[PDB]
């Protein structure tokens, strides 16, 4: 590959001057030792105090792996940069893709370092390897090279990949393959055992055709992925308190939903009576807490995807390693929602379990529709941004608000 | 002649579209343009500015100046216009490293390298756009113009393409000795080591041999100035470290620079001097602009104000880094919002100290703040030291447990200890799960008047207990506190509240333990008294009785 590809940033707009956030005396060890490799390697070169650009970097150790990886934060530079049609007016997402029985996960980034970055735009891709405590100046770089994490590299690199994986693909009709920012799906129908041995006969492929990270997978099954409808407690005997929020739930339910009715359930709140009392429900409210339990089975009517639209993900707290959340464009709509239980290795940490569930949600969607959806975190902004680092295992990053007020509606996902 | 190597040139480039500068040379006296041609003849044999032929049409004003004693004139190039025109760099120098992540160092020398300044050549194609004229006598003769070969002092590049410039010709000397540290700041290198005195001072001639090799001219700093170093606001002592004296001036009338001085003094003092508080006199100028207003000290500010005077009665000192040892992290909590902190590694030898306050809002607890100082402290210290350090907090294990594991949002702080240091951060009242049996149920509800702000309050429960109450100048929301009010103040010490109000749901849930809304805080007061509420809600105006009945009751 020497041939460039002329790229540039969007209209009026400069390059991404995004301050280095302070890392901890490790994370600047590991940077140092791979980007002198890299510096030899050629794929990034020192650069000079003509270079007013940054965009920050850390490091982070991928899910059951030893070696340090770097990690850019390119978010700033991703949307100040041209939106891409490279040789095609665009790839329609496989919805093929979230149907697989199994989907597995590849790091190809490291192909993207054998493609020349355009003179010219480089300036952009700048760096900074901080010092501690500003000691000593900072390492300043940047790229030669298509770089991982940017948003032009798999879009450069596209027609260098779909040749390599012609080969494998008309041999494995059925076999899925999708490519996002650094990642490569791979889904078959086909059961475990041809799976590792397939994945494999794809990785050496890159490398007769071609990495640190290369030989790892990361393991899904999309089709026993669960949604989490709306459900409504049974019981034999319900108290005023039980009846209470089971109107509120359906309360916040018709918002949703046409034609729930909470009429008779109310008529049974008749009079001022203690919250433990048992009350015996009427068969007309019996009735209407079937009518409303069967309106909530069917799917909510006229949700559609809008690719021009953002997806938005919100999370809530459920207590006890339980987190909920809901995935959708426009509210009340939602197109996935989800539950997560036993988050490994954070039994008394809150942030890494809210960083994991992040992590899986954003790569649900990824599968879903392409795209990573803007969270809404139920989190302080400053315990946010000081820890998610430490537990950042993925090679791309979302975006993502803060929720400071409690939502009412973390009960109604209980 | 021995050959020195090139300074490698930092190229340089205007601001996209903009042309340089071509701004009018003023008049100048006949002593002033003699003294500039005399300036400028001396720096251009020295090489530093070439003359130019009159096809250049870029200019910048020159101007003489004259000095009080040194009966000298000098020569200033008003290079403003051309500032605004240059583009924007790398700023190297903007962190600057804090005392207490400095490493102390056996021996350290300085350098001056002001003479090596002058060795940094200017990007050929940029020198054009540095041109200034020296008018001439009497205006009788063409005007003598110049542009400079060096980076001219007061260019808006000259700082980071100098800094640059020395760093990458350090570079190879640093790296090949780890055993030395080489730090810049202004035109003078500060070497420092462990080595003792001899084998130190044949670094420091090893490295002016390395210096030589791009030309670089570079004697002992002349008048040594014994320790300790006075730079970017401290003292640099060998063993131990400080801010400059703090002196807090005697006042009788204190306007609101008196004051923003004074905040910023004891800011800059809480970085060494334990304990400082700001909060009653930051208090003081909340809205204020004009430099001039006198603004009268609440007693409370006195009391702070005499309060830090104690504190800067004598000087006190912080040590430097060991990376040997722990670091270690301590809070106390102040009271109105202010927190104070030491970090240090051997006990009662503080790296450093501080202070937070908290964010500004309606409602807030102890235990959100406390979690903020935490993060403000694990932050500063990953820029000072690159680690986190371990915490010594005023709050029992328990209480912490209880308070994250059912506290709304996901929350985190690192490893930490208690420590028995009073006040203690507590939880001041814990809200129930699931409704009480046998405890009476209210069910509140308040509504106002949104023209007459007429509005009621009151409750209804389940052993007939009633109450409504008229109240003036209200609103829908404060009357929905209200009726919680009434309902925790005429109840045991177990109740059920039943509301429909989204509003009191949303601050309680936020479990404050201290608001501005005197209210809220009545509230609070009352929830500390109970042993057990329990809080419901309910969706209003859907016959949910008993909230019906209320609702009907206050709506007028
Ligand atoms: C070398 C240096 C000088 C200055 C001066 C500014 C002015 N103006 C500032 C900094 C930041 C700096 O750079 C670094 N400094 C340090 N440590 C400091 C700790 C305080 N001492 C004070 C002292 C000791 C000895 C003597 S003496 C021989 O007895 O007269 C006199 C004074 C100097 C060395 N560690 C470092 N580690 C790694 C990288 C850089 C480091
Ligand atoms: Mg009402």
């Amino acid at each position: 590959p020497i041939e460039t590809v002329p790229v540039k940033l969007k209209p009026g707009m400069d390059g991404p001057k995004v301050k280095q956030w302070p890392l901890t005396e490790e994370k600047i060890k590991a940077l140092v030792e791979i980007c002198t490799e890299m510096e030899k390697e050629g794929k990034i070169s020192k650069i000079g105090p003509e270079n007013p650009y940054n965009t920050p970097v850390f490091a982070i150790k991928k899910k059951d792996s030893t070696k340090w990886r770097k990690l850019v934060d390119f978010r700033e530079l991703n949307k100040r940069t041209q939106d891409f049609w490279e040789v095609q007016l665009g790839i329609p997402h496989p919805a093929g893709l979230k149907k697989k029985k199994s989907v597995t996960v590849l790091d190809v980034g490291d192909a993207y370092f054998s493609v020349p970055l355009d003179e010219d735009f480089r300036k952009y891709t700048a760096f900074t390897i901080p010092s501690i405590n500003n000691e000593t100046p900072g390492i300043r770089y940047q790229y030669n090279v298509l770089p991982q994490g940017w948003k032009g590299s798999p879009a450069i690199f596209q027609s260098s990949m779909t040749k390599i994986l012609e080969p494998f693909k008309k041999q494995n009709p059925d076999i899925v393959i999708y490519q996002y920012m650094d990642d490569l799906y791979v889904g078959s129908d086909l059961e475990i055992g041809q799976h590792r041995t397939k994945i494999e006969e794809l990785r050496q492929h890159l490398l007769r055709w071609g990495p640190p990270f290369l030989w790892m997978g990361y393991e899904l099954h999309p089709d026993k992925w669960t949604v989490q409808p709306i459900v409504l407690p049974e019981k034999d005997s319900w108290t005023v308190n039980d009846i209470q929020k089971l109107v509120g739930k359906l309360n916040w339910a018709s918002q949703i939903y046409p034609g729930i009715k909470v009429r008779q359930l109310s008529k049974l709140l008749r009079g001022t009576k203690a919250l433990t009392e048992v009350i015996p429900l009427t068969e007309e409210a019996e009735l209407e807490l079937a009518e409303n339990r069967e309106i909530l089975k069917e799917p909510v009517h006229g949700v559609y995807y809008d690719p021009s639209k953002d997806l938005i993900a919100e999370i809530q707290k459920q207590g006890q390693g339980q987190w909920t959340y809901q995935i959708y464009q426009e509210p009340f709509k939602n197109l996935k929602t989800g539950k997560y239980a036993r988050m490994r290795g954070a039994h008394t940490n809150d942030v890494k379990q809210l960083t994991e569930a992040v992590q899986k949600i954003t790569t649900e969607s990824i599968v879903i529709w392409g795209k990573t959806p803007k969270f809404k975190l139920p989190i302080q902004k400053e315990t946010w941004e000081t820890w998610w680092t430490e537990y950042w295992q993925a090679t791309w990053i979302p975006e993502w608000e803060f929720v400071n007020t409690p939502p009412l509606v973390k009960l109604w996902y209980q | 002649m021995v050959p020195i190597s090139p300074i490698e040139t930092v190229p340089v480039k205007l601001k996209p579209g903009m042309d340089g500068p071509k701004v009018k040379q003023w008049p100048l006296t006949e002593e002033k343009i003699k003294a500039l041609v005399e300036i400028c003849t001396e720096m251009e044999k020295e090489g530093k500015i070439s003359k130019i032929g009159p096809e250049n049409p870029y200019n910048t004003p020159v101007f003489a100046i004259k000095k009080k004693d040194s009966t000298k004139w000098r020569k200033l190039v008003d290079f403003r216009e051309l500032n605004k025109r240059t583009q924007d760099f790398w700023e190297v120098q903007l962190g600057i490293p804090h005392p207490a992540g400095l490493k102390k160092k056996k021996s350290v020398t300085v350098l001056d390298v002001g003479d090596a300044y002058f060795s940094v050549p200017l990007d050929e194609d940029f020198r054009k756009y540095t041109a200034f004229t020296i008018p001439s006598i009497n205006n009788e003769t063409p005007g003598i113009r110049y542009q400079y070969n060096v980076l001219p002092q007061g260019w808006k590049g000259s700082p980071a393409i100098f800094q640059s410039s020395m760093t990458k010709i350090l570079e190879p000397f640093a790296a090949q000795n780890p055993d030395i540290v080489i730090y810049q700041y202004m035109d003078d290198l500060y070497v420092g080591s462990d080595l003792e005195i001899g084998q130190h001072r044949t670094k420091i001639e090893e490295l002016r041999q390395h210096l030589l090799r791009w030309g670089l001219t570079t004697p002992d700093k002349k008048h040594q100035k014994e320790p300790p170093f006075l730079w970017m606001g401290y003292e640099l002592h060998p063993d131990k470290w400080t801010v400059q004296p703090i002196v807090l001036p005697e006042k009788d009338s204190w306007t609101v620079n008196d004051i923003q001085k004074l905040v910023g003094k004891l800011n800059w003092a809480s970085q060494i001097y334990p304990g400082i508080k700001v909060r009653q006199l930051s208090k003081l100028l909340r809205g204020t602009k004009a430099l001039t207003e006198v603004i009268p000290l609440t007693e409370e500010a006195e009391l702070e104000l005499a309060e830090n005077r104690e504190i800067l009665k004598e000087p006190v000192h912080g040590v430097y880094y060991d990376p040997s040892k722990d670091l270690i992290a301590e809070i106390q909590k102040q009271g109105q919002g202010q927190w104070t902190y030491q970090i240090y590694q051997e006990p009662f030898k503080n790296l450093k100290t501080g202070k937070y306050a908290r964010m500004r809002g309606a409602h807030t607890n102890d235990v959100k703040q406390l979690t903020e100082a935490v993060q403000k402290i694990t932050t500063e210290s990953i820029v000072i030291w690159g680690k986190t350090p371990k915490f010594k907090l005023p709050i029992q294990k328990e209480t912490w447990e209880t308070w994250w594991t059912e506290y709304w949002q996901a929350t985190w702080i690192p490893e930490w200890e208690f420590v028995n240091t009073p006040p203690l951060v507590k939880l001041w009242y814990q809200l129930e799960k699931e409704p009480i049996v046998g405890a009476e149920t209210f069910y509140v509800d308040g509504a106002a008047n949104r023209e007459t702000k007429l509005g009621k309050a009151g409750y209804v429960t389940n052993k007939g207990r009633q109450k409504v109450v008229p109240l003036t100048n209200t609103t829908n929301q404060k009357t929905e506190l209200q009726a919680i009010y009434l309902a925790l103040q005429d109840s045991g010490l177990e109740v059920n509240i039943v509301t429909d109000s989204q509003y009191a749901l949303g601050i309680i849930q936020a479990q404050p333990d201290k608001s501005e809304s005197e209210l809220v805080n009545q509230i609070i007061e009352q929830l500390i008294k109970k042993e057990k509420v329990y809080l419901a809600w309910v969706p209003a105006h859907k016959g949910i009785g008993g909230n019906e009945q209320v609702d009907k009751l206050v709506s007028a």
